[PDB]
């Protein structure tokens, strides 16, 4: 969780907290994939220019 | 509360900053002087002694403000250097203008006026230095003066300024004689005072520094005692202490 | 009929029965500190007839000072594992807002515990906050900590309620420590915990790596005799990370390059600096 | 510190045992005694001593305040406590803290109540109070008024003679050999804190134990003195 | 209505020394107290007629059981079935008639009833919170004014405020001036505010009320101000009287916001106290005296005309008041001719009466230390040094001024 502002050096020490994973930066293509995933459970014509929407 | 700015006045007419400076003078090495008609003596405690320090200088708390005067300082080092330089400048300016040595009181009052001015304006903080002056002049023979951070000054027959000044002055007032010191007794009294007030025992010669101003053939002589003289003096004092034992 | 006693220290006796399970030899290197703390605590709690024969009034206060990660909490854990007293640490630094000054609330209980079963011991670090030096006495809500420290001092010295209830302080860099809670009769034994030095890094390495796959090609001597200052927590972290690096590549036995990588990773100094401050 | 003992005895035992002397004198007997030692050496140990030969109900409060905490009774230290003490007609109370409960918040309410209760205005007598603390100056002036507190006693660090005496006192059980010189030990440990003498003795005993002997030597005591003292230094702040 | 204090056991012992008059005076007092004892010892002995061998009372005994419960008398019903509730809110409409006077029926006044049938017993109990009834005092501590000395202005002011009103209102009546009600005594500690309070308490024709400032911190939320309201009600009931509050700087101080949010709630007590002191309605005939060491810290709302009509300062005696206190204290003790009280008085400044008491006591103690009942000047020379050691002040203002 990124919520805790204070970070404990003892925790990040090997063992307790083995390693830290940085949430990747969306590339606007993962955004397209997310839109497709959420577009799934949606009723629509089908002629969706998903790339246009994500660029919008 | 009513602090920070030198200028503000406490509702009881107290300038707290200058009082803080006066108090803080107490965190300074012991220094004292004795009139001792036919001469005058200054002594100080060379605190902060370490094996590695070199001590190539000629004294550290004693300065020659002039061919006829000397002074000793206690407080911030930077301010000490500033004030010593200013004093030398003042003395030389007067000598140039009138072609005669500056009387001691005039030099003291000039420097004290500078200090007051600093306590008078809000731009700058008061000087955190207090000092003693010993000199001779035709007008009033020998003289000893003391100057404080607040800007006020006085003249004394004997006085100590820094560190345990209270005990030193108590002993002096209860032991000093008026018009009978003749120097040598003054040296003995000064050594006794230093011994009692100083924390260290046996008064290692390196701990203390001594200077004496006298007259000879119409010229002043301001000589700082070397190690051998101080060793002899402290040896004599210790012998006298032992003599007083069992009696 | 009067029923048996109730209430229990911390979770229970000896902070429950969950001993830390650490052996003095299991944690090697601080031989001197081990001996001093042992003489301080174990001997009086154990046979003290020799102490009486000398007639020494065995001390009850000792503190260990050293950087944060040079063997401390582990030493107290080992003492807990290999003692017989009702060691109730239960001293979570408690600023609190309602119950202020639980010092007597605890020590008395422990003393009540001490006479209930046997003399107990206490231990804790991170008491540096409660150290302070008084100073102002007027600013509200700031003197509560001073009240707590005074209650602690009174309880520690207090009266003849001795029951050889020993106390251990592991919060150090003692400058904020009140001279009141620093004096003979007060915490008496001051024991230093320096950075694991050469000939000690080897002992710690051997002790930690005792149970390990031990590729048999990595020479711990290289790190033992190598320069640079490294504390025990760092050495344990180095071993842990070397093991993780080995397991990452599905390597069952840690190999030398894994140890090298772990050593490089753990050594990061400031890791930012700013190229000034030199 | 015989002088302090004599003074405390005068102010405590005499009024509660010889009221006739005071009433004949025509001066109200003292009530309040303050003990303020900068290091604190001896302070309530004297307290425990007087407690032993109390011959009267010795009350004592030392745990900060007690239950002066979240609500449930405001200023419970008082009223009930003093009526209890007065119930046992002759008695003396001990406030080992005398740094809490009053130096100038909501805490000081109880201090004001205590000051009023100890002061006059329907207050009785036959009770006495001794207060132990360090740096009395911080203490509120009201508590320092002569009426509430009468005698003030400082416990200065023992001199060479006092240091020697306390050392002898704490060395009675020690199996000191023939050759040790307590005079020297007192001499080369100036600025003692009283408790420091007991500390040096105990550590010397530990030294003897480590070698597994039953004898202490001048060398052991010198090592003890060295161990007890702690020095501090740091360079480049040597200005002024 | 009610009455006050009943101490004052002949304040005329005026030799004040070992003289046969005080032997004669006190034995007269012994004679009248033994006879008044003997007057009540045989008073019941005479006239065997012990309530006519008993009558009527038996009815009240039998009608009401041995234990009487108490409750709050709610809405009254003419048929004697007024509703009453027990401590647990056990409201019950219940009959109420025996040989019981049915005229003191009010909502909210405690009533007594039977344990079993809950019938109203009779004695509508007339009592208040014991936390206040304890405060009532009827024992004057010591002398009224002679002991005190030098505060002619302060004693005059307090007299005008309190004593004169309840002695001769002729001036007030004809001129239409209402006497001042509230007085706040303030000054450095030990100046003797408490001394003057006791002084007036010794010569108060009316009942005295004593309260410490830090006495209204009732643990339970709320409550509290109810305490002070009931206190004022009680004081008003018991005829004219004076309520004295010592160390008032514990319930009202600058009325500052909750800040940290702890909700100390003492502010609520202060507001209720202020309302009762002066707000709406009328206070009645009740005087108020307040004592504190610091007055500025008090919030202005409490301190204003109509609540504290007088602010009386008690300064350090300089020379004359100092001499008065000094020789007043020394009077009751043997002293030597060589003693020079004026010498010590002049020698020392900034000295308060408490210090005078302390120094005289210490001088006597030192003299006893020397084994001499008589004192000497040197005794005082040592005493004033010993006592005045705790005080250490003065900034390095020794040269510039
Ligand atoms: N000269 C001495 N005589 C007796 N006990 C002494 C002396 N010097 C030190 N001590 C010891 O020091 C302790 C004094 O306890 P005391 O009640 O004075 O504590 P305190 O006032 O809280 O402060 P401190 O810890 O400095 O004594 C006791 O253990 C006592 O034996
Ligand atoms: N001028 C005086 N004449 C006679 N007795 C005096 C005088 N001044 C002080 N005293 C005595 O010394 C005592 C010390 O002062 P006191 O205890 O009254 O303190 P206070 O601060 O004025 O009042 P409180 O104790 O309620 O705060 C007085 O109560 C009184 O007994
Ligand atoms: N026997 C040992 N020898 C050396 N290092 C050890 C030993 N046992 C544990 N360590 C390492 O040092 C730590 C000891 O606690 P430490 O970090 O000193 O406590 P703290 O830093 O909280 O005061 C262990 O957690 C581990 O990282």
């Amino acid at each position: 969780t990124n919520r805790p502002d204070t970070l404990d050096p003892a925790l990040l020490r090997p063992g307790r907290l083995d390693r830290k994973i940085h949430i990747d930066l969306p590339n606007e293509q993962a955004r397209l994939d997310i839109l497709k995933i959420h577009a799934g459970p949606i009723t629509k014509h089908g002629e969706i220019d998903y790339e246009a929407i994500v660029k919008l | 509360r009513y602090d920070s700015r030198t200028t503000i006045f406490s509702p009881e007419g107290r300038l707290y900053q200058v009082e803080y400076a006066m108090e803080a003078i107490g965190h300074a090495g012991t220094c004292l002087g004795i009139l001792a008609n036919d001469g005058v003596l200054l002594a100080a405690e060379r605190r902060n002694i370490h094996k590695l320090l070199d001590e190539v200088f000629f004294s550290e708390k004693i300065y020659k403000l002039n061919e006829d005067m000397a002074c000793s300082v206690a407080g911030i080092t930077s301010d000490a250097n500033v004030l010593t330089n200013e004093l030398r400048l003042i003395a030389q300016r007067y000598l140039l203008q009138y072609q005669e040595p500056i009387p001691c009181e005039q030099l003291v009052t000039a420097l004290c006026d500078i200090k007051q001015a600093y306590t008078q304006f809000g731009g700058k903080r008061p000087f955190g230095v207090s000092l003693l002056y010993i000199g001779w002049d035709k007008h009033y023979g020998f003289q000893l003066y003391q100057s404080d951070p607040s800007g006020n000054y006085g003249g004394w027959k004997a006085t100590c300024i820094g560190n345990n000044s209270a005990a030193a002055v108590s002993m002096l007032k209860q032991d000093y004689k008026e018009g009978e010191m003749t120097l040598k007794s003054a040296l003995a009294l000064a050594i006794k005072v230093l011994n009692k007030t100083m924390d260290v025992s046996k008064l290692s010669a390196e701990k203390v520094e001594i200077a004496t101003l006298t007259r000879e053939n119409g010229k002043t002589v301001i000589r700082v005692l070397k190690q051998k003289e101080v060793e002899q003096l402290i040896k004599k004092h210790e012998e006298e202490e032992a003599k007083a034992e069992r009696e | 009929d009067v029923l048996p006693p109730e209430a229990d220290s911390s979770i229970m006796m000896l902070t429950s029965d969950q001993k830390p399970d650490v052996m003095y030899a299991d944690i090697g290197g601080m031989d001197i500190q081990k001996q001093e703390v042992r003489e301080a605590v174990e001997l009086p709690l154990t046979h003290f007839e020799l102490y009486k024969q000398i007639g020494i009034d065995p001390p009850r206060g000792v503190l260990m000072y050293g950087p944060p990660g040079c063997g401390k909490t582990m030493l107290a854990k080992a003492v807990a594992h290999h003692t017989t007293a009702a060691f109730i640490r239960v001293v979570g630094s408690e600023f609190v807002q309602k119950y202020l000054g639980e010092g007597p609330r605890m020590v008395r209980d422990v003393f009540r515990l001490a006479k209930e079963n046997a003399p107990a011991i206490i231990f804790i670090d991170e008491i540096d906050a409660i150290a302070t030096k008084r100073f102002d006495a007027q600013t509200g809500a700031d003197r509560e900590v001073q009240r707590i420290l005074l209650e602690l001092l009174n309880q520690m010295d207090g009266f003849d309620q001795n029951v050889n209830v020993k106390v251990i302080m592991a919060t150090n860099r003692a400058d904020t420590l009140d001279p009141a809670l620093l004096r003979p009769g007060r915490l008496d034994r001051k024991i230093e915990f320096p950075l694991p030095d050469r000939r000690q890094k080897r002992l710690i390495f051997s002790t930690i790596t005792s149970k390990m796959n031990l590729s048999e090609e990595v020479d711990l001597e290289d790190y033992v005799a190598r320069p640079d200052k490294i504390s025990g927590a760092d050495i344990n972290s180095i071993c842990q990370e070397s093991g993780m690096l080995a397991v990452r590549e599905n390597r069952y036995i840690v190999l030398a390059k894994d140890f090298e990588k772990a050593y490089k990773t753990v050594i990061k100094k400031d890791e930012q600096e700013h190229e000034f401050y030199k | 510190l015989d002088k302090q003992i004599k003074e405390i005895k005068e102010v405590i035992e005499l009024p509660v045992k010889h009221p006739e002397l005071f009433e004949a004198l025509g001066i109200a007997q003292p009530k309040g005694v303050l003990l303020y030692g900068p290091p604190g050496t001896g302070k309530t140990l004297l307290a425990r001593a007087v407690a032993h030969h109390t011959d009267c109900t010795f009350i004592r409060v030392s745990g900060s305040e007690l239950v002066q905490k979240f609500i449930g009774e405001g200023a419970r230290m008082v009223r009930e406590l003093f009526v209890m003490a007065r119930e046992h007609a002759p008695s003396i109370i001990f406030m080992d803290e005398i740094d809490s409960i009053g130096s100038s918040s909501e805490v000081q309410r109880t201090m004001l109540e205590l000051l009023n209760q100890l002061d006059g205005f329907e207050a009785t007598k036959n009770i006495k109070v001794i207060m132990a603390t360090n740096r009395i100056d911080i203490l509120d002036s009201a508590l320092l008024r002569p009426g509430r507190i009468d005698r003030k006693i400082e416990f200065p660090p023992p001199n060479e003679e006092a240091r020697l005496d306390i050392l002898k006192i704490h060395s009675r059980k020690m199996n000191l050999t023939r050759g040790i010189n307590l005079r020297k030990i007192a001499e080369l440990m100036p600025g003692a804190s009283g408790a420091e003498v007991k500390g040096v003795c105990t550590e010397a005993g530990m030294y003897a134990l480590r070698e597994r002997r039953v004898h202490v030597t001048q060398e052991d005591f010198e090592m003890a003195v060295a161990k007890v003292m702690q020095k501090d230094s740091e360079k480049n702040m040597s200005i002024k | 209505t009610k009455g006050p204090d009943a101490a004052s056991k002949l304040p005329l012992v005026t030799p004040h020394t070992q003289c046969r008059l005080k032997l004669l005076k006190l034995e007269r007092i012994k004679d009248y107290l033994l006879m008044e004892e003997e007057f009540i010892r045989n008073q019941e002995q005479m006239k065997p007629l012990e309530e006519k061998q008993e009558e009527e009372r038996s009815k009240v005994d039998d009608l009401r059981g041995t234990p009487m419960s108490v409750g709050t008398l709610e809405e009254i019903i003419d048929d004697n079935h007024a509703i009453v509730s027990t401590s647990v809110g056990s409201e019950h409409y219940v009959s109420i008639l025996s040989f019981v006077d049915k005229d003191l029926l009010e909502p909210g006044c405690s009533v007594l009833l039977n344990h079993k049938v809950h019938a109203v017993i009779g004695v509508l109990m007339d009592d208040t919170d014991p936390l206040v009834t304890v405060m009532k005092v009827e024992k004057a501590p010591q002398e009224t004014y002679a002991d005190i000395g030098g505060l002619d202005n302060q004693i005059q002011e307090i007299k005008e405020s309190v004593e004169l009103p309840l002695t001769h209102p002729e001036y007030y009546e004809e001129m239409g001036i209402k006497p001042p009600k509230g007085v706040i005594l303030y000054g450095p500690p030990g100046t003797g505010k408490t001394l003057l309070a006791k002084a007036v308490a010794n010569q108060t024709s009316a009942t005295f009320l004593r309260v410490v400032g830090s006495e209204l911190i009732q643990k339970y939320l709320g409550d509290g101000p109810k305490l002070v309201r009931e206190l004022f009600r009680v004081a008003e009931e018991h005829a004219p009287s004076i309520v004295f509050i010592d160390e008032i700087d514990a319930i009202g101080t600058k009325r500052y916001d909750s800040n940290s949010g702890g909700e100390r709630e003492i502010q609520r007590t202060m507001l209720e106290l202020l309302n009762q002191l002066d707000g709406f309605d009328s206070r009645g005939d009740v005087k108020v005296i307040m004592a504190t060491n610091r007055i500025e810290t008090l919030d202005p709302a409490l301190i204003r005309p109509g609540r504290i009509d007088r602010k009386i300062e008690f300064p350090l005696p300089d020379e004359k008041t100092k001499k008065r206190i000094f020789q007043i204290h020394t009077s009751r003790m043997t002293l030597a001719d060589d003693v020079t009280l004026d010498d010590l008085i002049m020698a020392k400044d900034d000295l308060s009466g408490a210090d005078i008491k302390a120094i005289c006591t210490e001088a006597g103690l030192m003299a006893l230390r020397e084994r001499r009942m008589k004192v000497t000047n040197e005794d005082f020379k040592k005493s004033k040094e010993n006592v005045l050691y705790k005080k250490q002040e003065g900034t390095p203002e020794g040269l510039y001024l």
